């Protein structure tokens, strides 16, 4: 649910501001698109048995859609680091309360613990 | 992890549920008996600390305590006799030297073997303390807690393994060579011991000598522990059978040893139940079977048992007896099927899944009683002013009575059904309901209750 | 597979109270497992507590309360391989409670009720107290002033303090509730 | 959904909270990522059969994928076993209850019965 | 849904309690992992034909990421027998009654039904 | 959630159109579909050993297969970037605001966070 | 990687306005990037404004606005990789502001008043507006009222123009609701 | 693996201040770690806190407070595998606190109280305001008049600072609401 | 990254929680003595400073603050003595220059040693000016100051590689050749750091010279630490027992050094404070095992350590005493358990996680104390109106009544609610409840009054 990221997020950046701290997130980072010459590079494993020679050139479809899916795949990896980050931030934001902070650090790592599983659920 | 078997977890629950009170220093103890309520003795405690040793970490805690307690009852490495309280018809203590004193010793390292640093660290600090004490002198000490010290000496040197202990016991067994019935029976256990460790024939020649040789119950478990110690099962056996014949013993809870039969006191004389519970054990551990292990046994008049051998996978008890009578005899075991035979007719018994029992009728002449677990063809079998219409109606009209006039009073619902709640609660104090008609509108009245707050 | 337990039970515990088990699970691959604390008079009649998985190490640390009759068998459960039970004689707390009010340091107000009559003496309390709890706060009024009132009877010789908890369990789920009410859509 | 999991979280630190016993749930943890160079590593296997020598280097990318595939699997087992923790130390907590201890027991194991079956349907 | 799934057991758990009979649902089991030794002895299949000898160990990944695949299933098995289970307990106990048996089995059935669809949407 | 997504890019419209900035977002690309000529010269690599000729034209249909998942995996791509176009657009017209800027940066860059956390599922 | 400006700065700018710079970075595979110009008075007292991803080319137009400081650094920051900043000198805006109110050609009415006398000026006049809004109107009177105030209080020296934004966004999103009510299900 | 500390923690820090701690991890293979600081007086009191993901180098920066007891235990946890703790000795904050009102410059209104009496001064200070604020604005006048009455209790030698995080804290998550009810659907 | 142990900890703590004040220009700084209040000391900054050398960045802000001091407390590059308050009944500070500077010199290059790069440019401009200045005479100067000189040049060499220093520290070495207890000291520890540098047989003769030569504590931690650099391990020890006589000593926090037992003004005097903190960590460092660290010892009367050698794996502690009596030694170590030895008597311990503790009696004559860590079959132990029931019933009465009147005066619902939080934390201000039942019911409150706002 986007909804419920986009409440977690705005809870978190509202939060921020009330402690007088103007900190705005990041945009997440896109893992590199993999290029054509880089697939056909990939598979120009050419080989020489005794019965002949031969070379994977055909199979570079094949690869370029596995560069694509490792894409995906990176780029999952790349937005899991950026709302990790997110969530250490926030609660390295929270941690400083000197007396109330273990209950506010309860419910707050509780609605980031919200956020972490949605980015688990997106990881799957 | 091993856990306690029954009759030692009966023994310290009787003893700790009757005899525990608070010391005037402040950590809880054991006192003398259940009529002076004054002595607090040390060697008592130890006492305890011996029954309990072989399962320690289940009574962690009053463990911890009488540590403590003997921790504040030593003045340098020997221990003191009593913590009396004042007759009233800042220490207040006598600073005599505690007799058996080497019986806390024995207690404190046979805690050590099993764990507890702390009782291994405490025993060896009050051997070197009593053992400099006796190198002082000679031997004009305690004899029974000389013994007693022997018997600590070699456990000590068989769990820590410092050569100056093996030492230290020959010189004192030359000392119990240089010289009542309990103070003869720790001597043959002490002989026995000896022998045990380094296997010289002079300690056995003793150890025989005493066995030839041979009211206040405790002598009695000190005979039973000596004869164990020899491996004499007739005199072992009546020694322990002389222990139970003044026994009182429930199934579920309570093991008490009485001081004195005869006596008008019988009471529980805490110097005599961790002997008891000891004479036990040791009893069960050394000369009953794996899986049968007799415990208990209720003999009228003086009948005392002679014999208990595993013979190949049937159990024999030679057993002699006064003027006929019944014997009840009680045995730990696992096995809910086997059978006994009284002589030869085939008695019934009764089995619960871990304690069988069984109440035959005796001979006066010597008889024999068999015993064969998990048996072919099996003979002996297992076997052992208002009315409530009227209250159930005094209920009714109760819990209308009191739902009417909740509503009479507060005109909402919720506390209306809230008043059911608690009109169920005060029918079913009042038991003027079974508990099923009660459970079943109680909970009812819960989800009605919280369907009717939703519902506003 | 095998369980075996890693710390010793303590025999003879206080009436109410509450002790830690280590169990220790055999053949367990390298998964959580399930596991249930069957703790009750008699082998017949257990009453089941202590839901939970195990580590992946395969020991799980679980707390065992003691119920107050003088036998009570105690029996870790696999929840479908084997299990096993341990015997433990807790000590018996008398029916009839003394409670003494302490005034001016020596006097003491000391009484006792018979069972019934604490019982019925504190849930007419409780009522009252709901009732004005009610009318004053509200639904909520309900449980603050339900805390309240046991607060005030535990004081007395009167209803015992587990009750708290079933309040305290009902205001738990009603709270919960809010907060998702203001976290998501 | 994600908000019935917050729900039972909440529910669980608020029940734990009130009980004198300020825990809060700890932040789950993220099986390691498969790098580029340990891919290339695990696809050196190269033969030499009697018609001639011949390596699978060109298939760097499908084991790539195949580390990227049981990376994703690691962390749904990591998160399976964070929550079946969370499980324990929920019912851990409630089982100390004297005598309503079977009662708010199963009305607290249903509650933990709905996450466990939310971690089900993650696992699918 | 989880939510109908948890409305379901806690009518059953519900229903079981005001029969006087306290028995609460036991946690699910979970499938063994595959630990990474064993994958490396499954393809440990190495073979000598007279073009010389050769080894799947570089197929390790793809035998683990296999090995993942069936926890996986075998996971979602161990779920199904034990809401099974539930759904016989359910009705083991709600057969009892003497003459309203039928009808009432009839709706609980209907309700437990509901459950076993949620359960066979589980499956696929 | 393809209501939140209008909702954010009409929120994004309405605020540009309100600073006098009428400018409408351009439809996103669709990579080129592929042709069955184009998967037939794909699968045209003929090898000849010593033991005879083979080709593979009779694995046309599966790499026409491939193809198209090249341009499912181009297509989302192109998506991504058109978004991350309109992330870029929205928040360079927002960041003209002399004062007031950081704080309603914050505000719209969490919105457009939302935006983009639905870009990142629709990867997945 | 290392990044550039593509577009010289303008150094000495007025005031309050803004100025695009064309920053390009270097090995960019093929992918969008994110930024962001953190821009403030001293390298360490930087406000962030300016998010968004860069082209694939590698190269991202943005804006950026100068503050009422002498000397200000404006950061362009890959948000992971390098960054670099540059330092302007935007001219000084006088607190005091200066308005002349033309009436008839050559006559005009020359006023400057204290930023506080000012400010607090213009606050009541808002109150005084969004509350007349909110009788007439309503809740969007609130917000119709509100620009009316701050356009009338522009016209005189009074509460500065930004803040006309901050309601301009605040409808904004407001009327995004709306047609998101009238679209979907 | 091992952990270790890349910034030398402040020892004799003021009394409810905060420090930055630099803690970086060892056998991190390319993933973010969990962690935890239990902070508190004796290890074996330790209270929570800061949550949070290290980076993918492996290093984390945390903050810590610092409690009003003369020894405080800082404890890094990596949360499953190794960790360590350190001692601080904090400057202690004496239980009375004097606050002196300057007004005319040179003469001070210096006073002190006992923290009893300035809690339940405090505490009916809030009542009145929080009801004042309720007959006024209304539930959002109980958040907006609790910070102020809790302001003005600062200002006076009253409870302390901290106590207006916790209404800082749930006005956010209120906020964080509205905002959500004017995006989806 | 290193973190300072406890005893340097609980000096500097003592000292900064103590000895901290504002400076006439306005950086904070250590002042002389507690009575005096005026003078500010930049050579007892310095003195702190090298203290806390080697653990400086955990106390970066007063090492930072110091700094400051320093850098305008100096003319060009010689530092001033004192920094006055006037004394009642813009500088104002004398211009004379500063006695002991070269231990300023010492103390920054000690400093630039461990970082702070500031420190050690500092030290190289006044090593510089200082030495011009020493070459304008000759010998002329304070002869424990040219000591401090030549152990600052060696440092310099050592950690900045200049070739100059060498040359230097030579000539340097012939003036401290060309000339009380705190000098002989001094010139002694500045002997053997030539003898470590240089390794020439003249400087051992001349440190044997000054041994063989061998109140106001500070002399007595000079000594220490030159017979530390000696290696003699009677008189180091014999010192550091002198140093140890009086100072007091808490577990947690305080570790003060008096000035002075016998006279009236004990006090703690800045001057020699770092100079015991230095002392302690010098003998701990060299002396004592790598784990067992003694630092604080208490010694009635005139008792003092006088050997301290790490035999082996055990620690032996060679002490005399005069009048029997008992000292008590605090040793800073990881381990829990381990044993020591008294005589042979094996008394007992205290030993916490962190600090052990040994209290023991000691004979009049000298006395050896053995203690073996981590031992096997260890002996020695780890052993160390109104009322409640009428708070708690006006507390109840109490909460009642201020919720009533709530909701009397107002009668919503909410305010009802949040005047019972408030009552909660009202009864909780007056002690009337204990902490449990009023955190229950104040939980309870706050999200029973978040239902009603949610529920209107």
């Amino acid at each position: 649910g986007t909804k419920i990221i986009i409440n977690v997020i705005f809870f978190d950046i509202i939060l921020a501001l009330l402690m007088m701290s103007f900190a705005s997130i990041q945009p997440p980072s896109i893992a590199n698109p993999p290029t054509v010459a880089q697939a056909q590079a990939q598979a120009n494993i050419t080989w020489n048995l005794t019965v002949g020679s031969i070379n994977w050139e055909w199979l570079w479809p094949v690869f370029y859609f596995v560069d694509w899916l490792i894409w995906i795949v990176t780029t999952i990896f790349a937005v899991v680091a950026f709302i990790f980050n997110v969530f250490t931030t926030s609660l390295s934001l929270l941690a400083s309360v000197p007396i109330v902070g273990p209950f506010l650090l309860m419910f707050a790592v509780i609605i980031n613990f919200v956020l972490i599983w949605e980015v688990v659920k997106l990881i799957r | 992890v091993s856990l306690p078997p029954l009759y030692v977890e009966d023994a310290v629950n009787a003893e700790i549920q009757q005899l525990w009170s608070k010391s005037p220093t402040g950590v809880y103890a054991f006192h003398e008996a259940p009529s002076v309520n004054n002595s607090f003795w040390p060697d008592d405690n130890a006492k305890f600390l011996e029954s309990i040793a072989p399962w320690w970490q289940s009574y962690s805690s009053y463990v911890n305590s009488t540590l403590q307690f003997l921790q504040q009852s030593d003045v340098n490495g020997l221990f003191i006799k009593r913590f009396e309280y004042p007759l009233n018809p800042w220490w207040e203590a006598v600073w005599g030297e505690n007799y058996y004193e080497g019986e806390i010793i024995y207690a404190l390292a046979l805690l050590g073997k099993y764990g507890n640093s702390q009782a291994l660290q405490m025993a060896q600090q009050a051997w070197l303390s009593y053992y400099n004490q006796l190198k002082a002198y000679n031997g004009a000490t305690y004899t029974s807690s000389l013994a007693r010290f022997i018997m600590a000496t070699i456990l000590l040197y068989n769990i820590t393994g410092n050569t100056q202990y093996s030492n230290a016991y020959t010189q004192l067994a030359n000392w119990l060579l240089q010289y009542f019935l309990d103070i003869s029976a720790m001597a043959g256990q002490a002989m026995m011991a000896l022998y045990a460790v380094t296997k010289n024939i002079t300690y056995l020649l003793d150890a025989q000598l005493v066995m030839n040789a041979i009211y206040y119950t405790y002598k009695s478990e000190l005979v039973s522990e000596f004869g164990d110690a020899i491996g004499n099962n007739t005199l072992a056996s009546l020694a322990i059978s002389r222990v139970w014949q003044r026994t009182s013993y429930t199934y579920p809870t309570s093991y008490i040893y009485y001081v004195a039969r005869y006596g008008s006191g019988l009471q529980m004389n805490s110097e005599t139940q961790p002997w008891g519970d000891v004479a036990t054990q040791f009893y069960v551990n050394t000369w009953s079977p794996s899986n049968l292990d007799l415990f208990w046994a209720s003999l009228p008049n003086n009948n005392y048992i002679t014999n208990q051998t595993w013979n190949g996978t049937a159990l024999f008890i030679h057993l002699y007896a006064y003027q006929q009578s019944q014997v009840q005899l009680i045995f730990l075991t696992t096995t809910v099927n086997f059978n006994v035979l009284v002589n030869g007719n085939y008695t019934n018994y009764e089995a619960n899944h871990q304690i069988m029992q069984i109440a035959p009728t005796l001979e006066p002449g010597p008889n024999t009683i068999i015993i064969i677990p998990n048996p072919k063809n099996q003979v002996s079998q297992n076997t052992n002013t208002l009315t409530q219409n009227e209250l159930m109606l005094l209920g009714f009209v109760i819990y209308f009575v009191i739902i009417m006039v909740t509503y009479g009073v507060s005109r909402n619902k919720t506390i209306t059904v809230l008043s059911s709640i608690v009109a169920v609660a005060i029918v079913y104090a009042l038991a003027l309901w079974p508990t099923y008609m009660a459970f079943i509108l109680g909970a009812v009245g819960f989800f009605m209750l919280f369907y009717s707050i939703s519902r506003r | 597979g095998t369980i075996s337990l890693l710390s010793t039970p303590p025999v003879n515990p206080p009436a109410y109270s509450y002790f830690y088990i280590e169990f220790q699970f055999l053949p367990t691959n390298n998964t959580p497992q399930p596991y249930a604390i069957f703790v009750g008079p008699n082998p017949n009649n257990l009453t089941e507590v202590a839901e939970g998985y195990t580590l992946s190490n395969g020991t799980g640390y679980a707390r065992v309360p003691v119920i107050n009759a003088q036998t009570e068998y105690v029996d870790i459960v696999w929840v479908n391989q084997n299990y096993t039970m341990f015997e433990i004689f807790p000590q018996i707390q008398n029916a009839t409670t003394t409670v003494t009010l302490s005034a001016n340091n020596n006097q003491g107000f000391s009484f006792s009720l018979p069972t019934w009559v604490s019982w019925v003496i504190g849930a007419v309390l409780m009522l009252i107290f709901m009732g004005v709890g009610w009318k004053f706060m509200g639904p909520a009024g309900l449980a603050i002033f339900g805390i309240f009132g046991l607060f005030i009877a535990m004081f007395f010789g009167l209803l015992p303090s587990y009750l708290m908890y079933v309040i305290l369990f009902i205001v738990a789920i009603v709270g919960a509730r809010i907060l998702t009410k203001q976290l998501g859509g």
